[PDB]
Formats: C-alpha cells, structure tokens, sequence
C-alpha cells in the first residue's frame, strides 16, 4: 500500500 | 515589462520541475522585483512563488503564504485563480487531505478546461489523490491521459510512477499477478534512474503486500525488509510498510515484535500530525490484537467523527462482532454499509 | 504425398478467412474444400476441417449443429493437437456465448486464453469476447483490460467495427460503476461516427438504449423515454438487448406513474422470453418484477428462492428488508451472503 | 444494459 | 445582435467540427432565416467564412473564389480567427483546383496561426498532409498524419484513420518497400467493406495497389487491379486519369501497343475537359509525342520545360543530352539539386 | 498514384 | 535442468542485468564441465558470445564466432538465429554497419519465422540505418522499437529512440521540432545514472543543427560542453571533433581547426574500427590545408571506404565548376544513377 | 552527428 510522489 | 517574460520563464522552469534554473530565476527575480507597482504582476509572482514554496515541501510557509493570497483572491486573473486552485490542492496533499486535495483539483481541471491551459502534472496529480481515495475507475482514467501527456513531454521519471498507480490499482483490484509482472519489470529498470532507492522501496513493499494477499507470508516480509532496507525517509509509505510488516509477522504468530513495529510507528506518527489518520489505522490494528478490551468500540465512535471504504471496513466489523452477540446493531451497520457504499 | 500440405494450405487460408470474417472468402473456400475433402483419409486434415466448420456453425448462428457438432467432437478430444484443442476450447466457448451461459463461457475462454498464450498464438478477437463475457457478469475491471488488451490489437490492423463495439463496452464501464458524462461524452462520439458503417441501426440501437438507462439512473425519466422509444424503433429483431430494453423502459414507466401500461409492455416481453430457452435470465427477471407489483404477499419469497435457485444478487438485501416486518436474527446470514458475494 | 453481439 | 446568435454556437460548433450534417443543416437555414437581424462585423465575416467550408463540402468552387476575393479586401482590418479562417479556406480552395503548392505554402501559415492561436483542427492536419501526399513522399505528411491519428483515436474518426492509412500507405509505396503497403492495401480493402462509402475506398486503395504491380513487375498482375478500379470509378477526379495513365504505362510497357493508343487518347479527351486536369493531360500528351514523333521530341519540352508548376523529365531530357548540349545539361541540375536540398 | 479526398 | 538455467542467463543477457549475468556466468564455469551434450554445449557457446557482446570483447568476440562458424551447419534455427544476431553485432561494435544490417535483418526474418521477438533487435536495425544516413526505415523501425521498448518498459532505451529519430528529423528540416525534442531531452537526461553520456551526444547534434541553421556562436558552446563531458573515445567523439572542426573553419579560426584536425586524425589512427571516421577527417585537411593537390592521391584510398556518399561525389564535381567537360556530366551519370 | 550506442 505504498504510493509514489506528487508532481510539484 | 521584461520582469513579465522572465515571471512565464520561471513558470516554464516550474512546469518542467528543473532545480538549478528554478532556483537561479527565483533569485535573481527576487532582486529584480524591487520595483513592485503592478497588482496583477505581483501577485503572478507570489503565486509563481507558491509553486517554488510546493518544490521545497515548506508546508506551514505555503499555508500562510496561501492565506495571504486568500485575502486578495477577488480581483485575479483567471489564470491566477487557477494557480491558486492549484496551490491550494497541492497544499491539501502536502497535509495528506486527499479530499480536500482532490476537490481543489478538480476545480483546478476545470478552469484548465476553461483557459485552455495545459499540464500533465494535474491529471497526474488527481489520479494519485484518487489513488490514495482507493481504486478509483478514474484513478485509472486520470493515469491513462497522464501517460498519454507524459510519453508526449519525454517525462519517463514520471511515466514509471504512473506505471505504479496503475500496479496497485490492478493490485486492489484482485489481478495480482499481472500487477506482479508489472512490478518486476519495474525492479529491472529502475537501477537505470539516478533515484531507484525509493521506486525500489514502493515497488517491494508493494510487491510485500501481495504476496501478503496471495498466502505467501514468507515472501511478503522479506520484500518488507529489502525495503526498509531502501527506504530513506518518514513518508506516509514508512509507517504503512511497517504496518504491513506487523500484518504479516502477526500472521506468523510471533509476539513482541509485531509490537514493537507499531510502537514504531505509533511514535512516528506522533510526531508530526500529519500521519494521525495513519496512526489512527495502526493503533487500532492494535486494540485489536493486544490489549483484548472491547474499548475501541467507544473510540471506533470518535472514529466516526473524523471519516473512504476503511469506514466500511471498520463497521462491518463492528458488524460481524456483532453478529456473534446482538443483532440490531449488526443489522443497521451493515445496513448502512450496503446502502451507502453504493 | 504433396497434396496433404496444398489441403492443409487451403484449410490455413480458411482459417484466415474465419479470423478476418471475410465471408466471400470464406464461402468461396467453403465450397472449394467441402467437395475437395472427399479424399481425404490423413486424421489431421480432417479434425481441422471439423473444427474450422464449427467457427463456420457459428458464423451462421446454428447452435443447434453447432452443439451437436462439439458432441461428436468431444469423444475424439484426446487425440486432439495443442491448436486443435484450442479451436475447441473456443468453439465450445462461442457455444455457451450463444445459450446466454456467460459463466460457462468464461470459463471455455479462459481457457482457451491460456493455452493461445502457450503456444504464442494470437486472436484479437478473443479478448474481446472474453472482455464481452465480463461486461455481462455485472461490470468487472476485468472487462476494461481485456477491452483494452483486444483495443492494442484491432488498431493495429484496422478492425474498426470492432473497436466501436470495445469503445461501447467502454463506455458501459464507464456507465455502472462510474459517473455518467463521460460515458456521455463516449455515446456521443459512437452517434457522430456510427453513421459512416454499413450497420448503424444496431450499433445505434444499443447505444440509445444505454444511454437511456444512463438517463433513467442519473434522472429525468422523460428524457429517458424517448431515447427508449428512438432505441426500439430500431432494433426490429429480438433479442437478449430487447428483452433488457423492454425492462428498463417499464422500469421507467412504474416510476413515471403510468403504472399499467408498463404492465403490458412487460406482458410483450414476458411471452416473448417464453420462446427461447436462453432468455430465462431476463424472463424470470421480468416475472421477479410482476410478482412485486400486482401480487404483493408471501409468495413473493416463495418465487424469488425458486428464482434464488438457478440464479448464480439484488435479492438478498430486498428479503432482508422484507424480513423486518417479522422476526429480525435470521436476516444478517442474508447480508453474509452478499459478503460472500463481494469476496 | 445493451451488449454487442459476439465476433463471429 | 445581444441575445444568443453565437449563444447556440455551442451546440452548433460541435457539429460544424465532429461533421455532423443532421444539426448542421437543422441549424443552417435557421441561420439563414435568423441572420437578417445583425449588422456587426464580426458576426457576418467569419460566417461566411463558416459559408466557404459550407461550400467546399457541398463542391462550388466559382463561388468559394469570388467569395474569396470579396473576403480579400477586407481581410486586413479582422480578425484574427477570421484570418486563420481565411488563409484554411484559400488553402482548402487552391488545393481543389490542382495548385497545390499555393495551398500548401499558405497552409503551413495556416498551420503556424492554428499553432498560435491555440485552437486544434486535425482536419488541418490531414489536409496539409494531404497536399504533402500530393507534393510527393514527404515526412511531413508522416509526422501531420500521425499527429491526426493521434486525436482522430480519441475523437473516434475510424473514417478518417482509415484514410490516414492510406496516406502512409502511398508514402511507404512511392518511397521504398512495397511490401508494407501491400499489407496495408490487403487490410483496408477487407476492412473497407464495412463502411457505408466502400466504393471510394475500393476504388482508390485498388488503383494504388494497382500501381504498385507495376513497379512490381508483371505488368498483367497489375491489370486486373486497373480494371476493377476502373470498373468502381463513379464521378470524375484526379485519381481517374492517374489510373487510366497508369493503364496506359502497363499496356505500353507490355507487348501490346495497340489499346495503349486508345486509352492514350481516353486520357486526352477526358483531361482537356477542366482545369484540375493539366499537368495530367501534359505527362499524358509526354509520351506521345516524345516516342511517335521523335521530330517533335525536343519541341514539347521547348513549350513545356518551365511549366511544370523533377528528377524524370530533367533526367530523361538529359539522358542522351549527356552525350550533346553539355553546356544547357551540366548548369540545369542547380535547381534539381537544390529544390532537394532545401 | 491515387489520393483520398480532403476533409469536407 | 541445466537448460532451464540457460533459458535464464539468456533472459538475463536480454534485460542486461549485468551483475546477474555476472554471477550465473560464474555459476556456469563450473555447472558446465558435466554436460557433453552437444547442443546444450553450443547453447552456451552462443549466449557466451552475447556475453562478449555486453562486456565489449571485440576480439574474443569474432575469434569465438570464427571458431563458432565451422559447425553453423548443425545449429537448431534458435541457434543459427543466436549466430546471425551475434555476427551483426559483431560488425556493429567494428563499425561496418553494412554486414551489420545484412546479419541483423536476416536474423529479424529469422525471427519472425520462428516467432521470437525482441525490441533491442529492431532498435538496432533502426540504429543501423541511422548510421547509414537519412532514412524513413529509421522511423520506421524506430516506432516499432518505441512500442516495444514501452510495453517493456525500457525508458532508457526509449531515450535513445527519441534521440535516432530526432537525428532523422535533423538531416532533412524540422530544426525546430528538432530542437524542442533535444531541449526536451536535456532536461530528462538528468533522472538517469548516465546523463553524461547522453548530454555530450545530444549537445552535440543540438550545436550542429545550431551550426546548419547560421548560428554559430552557440554552437561552439555547446560543442565546448560536449566536450567537457565525454570520458571515453569512440566515432561519436571523432565525430563532434569533426564538427568542431567545421565550425571553427567556418568561424574563420584556423588555428583551434588545425589543431582539432590534427588530433582527430591522430587519435582515429590507432584503432582500426575509427578508419571509417578516419578517412573522411583528411579529406576536410584537403578542403583547407593541402589545397588544389590532385584529389584523386588521396581518393584512390577514399574509393573504397565508399563501398551522404552522394554529396560526397557531389562535392568531387562542386569544386570542378570551374572546369570542363565531359568527367563533370560523367559525374552527374553516376550520382544519379545512385539516387535510385 | 553522433549517436547512441547498440543494445547489449
């Protein structure tokens, strides 16, 4: 249950 | 007027996400803008410089910098209104507010729809905060148009991640081994990028959880502790990891050290406010397992205060607990449950 | 001695013409093999031309021959090449297609997945029917890969007739679990570019009809009939689609307050699904409505078990609320069963 | 629901 | 002129975009009868700029060239999508009536106006790409054909894609392998039977995979081909006298000479018709009198060697030539180099 | 060599 | 059981998984002195051969295939496939990429007969005719790379197809184009552990369409960092040395020309794959040092590596417009006769 | 104008 990074 | 080119030119170099060039431009502009007299032109640049506030992870900064363009929001220009929509989603994601987040989001694709103006990094953004809001048709259909701008803008550090929202999302979804045949092959190029660590770290933990779900306990802790072997840092994929780890060593029937995972974690949380609805989850996964008092109940009440199908999870729970000793609350728990969910 | 590779080249070029459905061609060898296999003694060349008239049975929609045909087919299953018992894996999967069984279906195409995947072999059109089958077992996410899955293949050589019909199957995805508008957006699009086809009124009457059921669930149920009514002046021939259509415009009419009209219009399709014996699913829907309208009492539950019986669920939640008149322990096993039915 | 028919 | 005359033009640029003639022409004669009521400028030039697209699809090209030049002289002052509108209609215009240079050069201001402005037309991209076709294998045509499939897949153009094909398809044949187009060809014409327009389909990918036969060899193989396509020639257009001359080549270039002569004087009296037919009727009127003549070789060229508005008729004008008038020859390859350079 | 027609 | 493990050492040496490739290979030192099973044992001779391919082996290399060639007869198709792709490349790392496009689509019809299918094979058809100058096969075997590499999702190579049909775009027009794709290139060329590499490459076809555009000052530049960040000699250094020696001449400074000139051809003459890019070095000393000496001394050597060649011969008659009569239109005969 | 390099 791992998510990545956001764009910003 | 030339403070105006190089404002866009700092917004092209806050697009493309570069680092130095950001930097250089934020800096040498920050000089340049002594002479500030046009309303619009400055407010421009704070809204350009909330966008390098959002690229150093200065949450509190970013919050009161939005406030103080809050004040000020009914005489923007269009495009200001959406840089400010923007800034306030991404200020709600930074908090781990993937509601909030998502429905400034929206409002931010809208006027981007409006405007006309174009980036990939929303669409990207939405399907993460819809990711994160569980398994969302349009998780998939947000990441589907994100890879179509993404191959189209050469942004393949982004495009692997997206490939990673499209994994847990076939993960949740039940197809796991088409989520793990993904997953390996992005093991094998990953080494490739100049920050593996991390896509190493999620992709493990990831792969940890389904063979979690597939029966294979065995597997599961150690792609957990290849990854807390990876890991860096205190995200929010830290302490669910960690959480996962004491899933599967409870699993196991071992004792203590399950308990002190999520002591681990319980403290981690602590800290920083921002991971209390995680904490929350794992706290409660204890006064489930250790303390062996039904006195979560009462807090599953405070629960209910705050709250996403966790919720579902929870009072069907309570449900099935239920439904060993009294009936009517199981009745109208589950009640709620199936005529809520939808 | 040299003839077995020209037959067997024919046979191939058959196959071809199956695949592409190209049915000038596909008669054409048809009539030029049916008579030309009369010296044929080699067991291969004659299970191949057995297996490939099957897909011809299907072309022509004789489930009856076809049935039969996979019955005598099934007690030499054991001498069968890998290929050979791939084409009847999926023979027998189009057959089970074709008696509405898509449960059955499913299973024969899966199969015939995965051994296509052994041997490297490659029909786009199996994913989509498989991608069909998924969309009428209550909208799976399944049905979305597959759909796409089958879409990475028909672009690549220019099946576009194919590819609306994913682009519906798509926007029925869309449409179940999801919002509304998009898949709008999506039948919209399939209007404006049905019309340069050799086959519009179905591909439109499908449409209408699903966007009318879009309508009736988002609102504005009189915005609902008449893409209903625009679908059913379209559709002529009957079947599994009228049935449904039929259904959902009573289902729109009971809550108009119209009320016994609808009624009648039920009767039309009630008579019409005793006809044929693979449109139970919709008759014994369509008798689960009546029996809840005009006779409103015990028997209610007596019929929706014997139709509990066969129906491998809306059900159990609707007894459930009808079991709280009465005694109230009993029910929650109800609702387990829908557990039961989420896992 | 509307379906399309099969191929074949 | 207040109230909802481009109010409804958002539900009526839809339809003037995805083509679709039932709102299209519900609309039109509303407008017709609902136009009398203003007197603005704007409102009236770019809809006769939204008539010459209402005239080009319904074939009067007298009129779209007076109307042309009467939207000429006021083109200066308004507007800048009225410009863009302007300069997509003289191209569209100019590529009816052969000049297919004209339109191309104005097409890609067209084309660079589209760009800037903002707004995407991929029917701009498949017309340009098209004068390209036309213009000879170019790579434009490629990127052009494949930037409109790219949006015709998501607006679901199948008709258009189909056609999009086709144009990759004659650049793969007039540039190298055959084989692919071959495949392509072999694909469409199953593939075109299920639209409702398949003659023109038919008639078009027959007459090309026609002509691949005769680079081929074997010029009989190709013949069938001719006579189908042929046989499927409903109206009148270029592509009739490039089969019909292409039939001519086969027969020429085959042992018997005897139809070629009256297929050669079809050609003749079928192209000295109109206008779109020149420099057809001048590679058709080439031969015959460059190899029955042989005294007025020299003398056709002599008329006809600055009228071409390369490589073939420079060549073969120099072939013999290389051997005599060393001096015109050896100082005529400038431009033949440099129109391929540039 | 034979063209489809333009967009019209 | 031992061929399964093969099967893996092969799938390895697909995906380049070098470490792995590595210690299975050392596995295999000792796994495969119990075998005599002759196919299992050309097997491993093959995938070895891919091994001397990934560790750039030159001479080993063709010594083992040379080695390998006298049994090619008794090879299952698989095998014979494994000779041909491995020959290909063979001649790819020694810079002949005629041989090279001849083993590689042979193996690429090879492959499609038996069914096997691999992206890097069609990329490297695809790099192929990129060496071989302009060309549409470029493109086109470079898409089909491109859909390939990203079902596979090999990124890293996909970079490399952005940058073969960027060069494409390059010898023709579309400088725009071309440049925002570079532009875009240099940006996402710093998520990746071999920038280096790939910016050296990119800055130098980005300064030489800056060059073949009439600016020229940033060509310099951006030749100058191309430089600054290249750590090894290869033809893709001759080359931007090459070019830096063209926009020196052309900038007037002689000097730095000479001197670039001077050190191409000198480090080009040790090894004896970089003649390629040798020879054509000289042959601009000849348009500025030597001068009006009968070029023909040094072309009789040039014939040869001549197996862009058109403006080559082009170029043999643009400097005899001032001259006469028949050699010139002879000249003329024979470019466009090879235009076909 | 340089290029990239060869798979393997």
């Amino acid at each position: 249950s791992s998510k990545p990074d956001i764009v910003g | 007027e030339d403070v105006k080119g190089k404002l866009d030119e700092w917004l092209n170099a806050l697009v493309h996400l570069d680092k130095q060039q950001v930097e250089r431009i934020y800096e040498e502009l920050q000089g340049e803008m002594k002479h500030v007299l046009d309303f619009e032109i400055i407010n421009y640049y704070k809204l350009l410089y909330t966008r390098y506030l959002i690229m150093k992870r200065d949450i509190s900064a970013l919050e009161e910098e939005l406030d103080k363009l809050k004040k000020v929001y009914k005489k923007y220009s269009p495009f200001q209104k959406l840089l400010y929509m923007y800034g306030r989603g991404l200020l709600c994601c930074l908090q781990y507010r993937w509601k909030d987040g998502l429905d400034y989001l929206l409002k931010t694709e809208v006027m981007a729809k409006e405007q006309g103006y174009h980036e990939t990094g929303l669409y990207y953004n939405i399907a993460l905060a819809y990711t994160h809001l569980d398994i969302h048709h349009l998780a998939i259909h947000f990441v589907n148009m994100a890879l179509e701008g993404f191959r189209s803008e050469y942004k393949f550090r982004n495009i692997i991640n997206c490939q990673i929202l499209i994994a847990v999302s076939y993960t949740e979804k039940g197809q796991y081994e088409e989520a793990l045949k993904m997953y390996e092959s992005i093991l094998r190029e990953a080494t490739s990028f100049a920050d593996k660590d991390v896509l190493l770290a999620i992709t493990l933990s990831n792969m940890g959880s389904i063979y979690y779900k597939k029966g294979k306990y065995q597997q599961a802790k150690k792609y957990y502790l290849d990854s807390l072997q990876l890991q860096k840092q205190i995200d929010l994929n830290y302490l669910d990891t960690i959480y996962e780890m004491a899933l599967v060593c409870i699993k196991l029937e071992e004792l203590e050290e399950a308990r002190t995972l999520i002591d681990k974690g319980i403290d981690a949380a602590k800290q920083e406010e921002r991971f209390n609805a995680k904490l929350y989850l794992l706290l409660m996964l204890r006064y489930k397992y250790f303390e062996e008092a039904k006195d979560y109940k009462a807090f599953l009440e405070n629960e209910a205060i705050p709250l996403i199908e966790l919720k579902k999870v929870y009072v069907e729970l309570a449900e099935h607990f239920s439904s060993l000793s009294r009936f009517e609350e199981s009745n109208r728990y589950y009640r709620l449950v199936i005529d809520l969910m939808n």
